[PDB]
């Protein structure tokens, strides 16, 4: 399992069954077939296979990388100490990434959860969109297929520029 | 290879390759200054031998 707060799923609201008819459905047969020829077997083998599981219990662990000094801290053409930072900036720019995927598997989970009406009803979700793919597009867009941390750096300085004249002439 | 190998022999692979070019670019501007001003040990291109010359009495004096 995962985590409900960074993949989130609201309340579901199933109806109660509410038969206007005589003829039955063949759906709920078909659950009961489904549920004796089929779920429990799969069940008992899922069973065995954990107690298999069970036996031997051994653990992997997530990689963490200590905060390295960045690109902006390093002396120039110094490769010892901006190939860390390169490194650094490289794992952020792949985190990064993968959170721009987080957010946009958010986003179509709420498309389709929200069923018509989910142009009204995935109004955070498609704000939270908007702003991740904002930052990332100020952060990482158009650096070029031979992207560094000094490309980043020097689109940064571009942009706060391009900011400390704007607010200059809005003053 | 353990991503530690990898990351500490490129480490030493980037300070062994940052030395040899430094000291290229020094070796450039040693032959450069070398040439210009001539006092480095290199481009001595030989003089005349000093040990060469009579320093004896000779026939007629004003030499």
């Amino acid at each position: 399992s995962w985590d409900k707060d960074v993949y989130p799923e609201p309340p579901r609201r199933t109806p109660a069954p509410s038969p206007q008819t005589s003829l039955p459905n063949p759906i709920t047969y078909l659950t009961k077939a489904f549920d004796l020829l089929v779920d429990r077997p799969v069940t008992l083998v899922r069973e065995f296979i954990e107690r298999q599981h069970a036996k031997n219990k051994y653990y992997y662990y997530h990689r963490e990388f200590r905060r390295v000094p960045d690109i902006t801290e390093c002396h120039e053409k110094d490769v010892l100490c901006m190939f860390e930072a390169e490194m650094q900036w490289k794992r952020d720019y792949k985190v990064d990434q993968e959170i721009v995927n987080i957010i946009q598997e958010r986003l179509k989970a709420c498309q389709q959860r929200e069923g018509e009406s989910h142009r009204q009803n995935c109004a955070k979700e498609l704000q939270q969109f908007t702003q991740v793919v904002k930052a990332y597009q100020d952060r990482y867009h158009d650096l070029g297929a031979h992207y560094s941390a000094r490309k980043c750096l020097a689109k940064q300085k571009q942009r706060m520029l391009a900011e400390r004249k704007a607010t200059k002439e809005a003053a | 290879d353990a991503p530690e190998k990898n990351y500490e022999r490129t480490m030493a692979i980037l300070q062994i390759e940052s030395e040899k070019a430094e000291l290229r670019l020094k070796e450039l501007e040693v032959r450069r200054l070398m040439r210009a001003k001539g006092d480095g040990p290199w481009f001595q291109y030989p003089t005349i031998d000093k040990a060469l010359i009579d320093h004896s009495p000779k026939a007629t004096p004003d030499n």
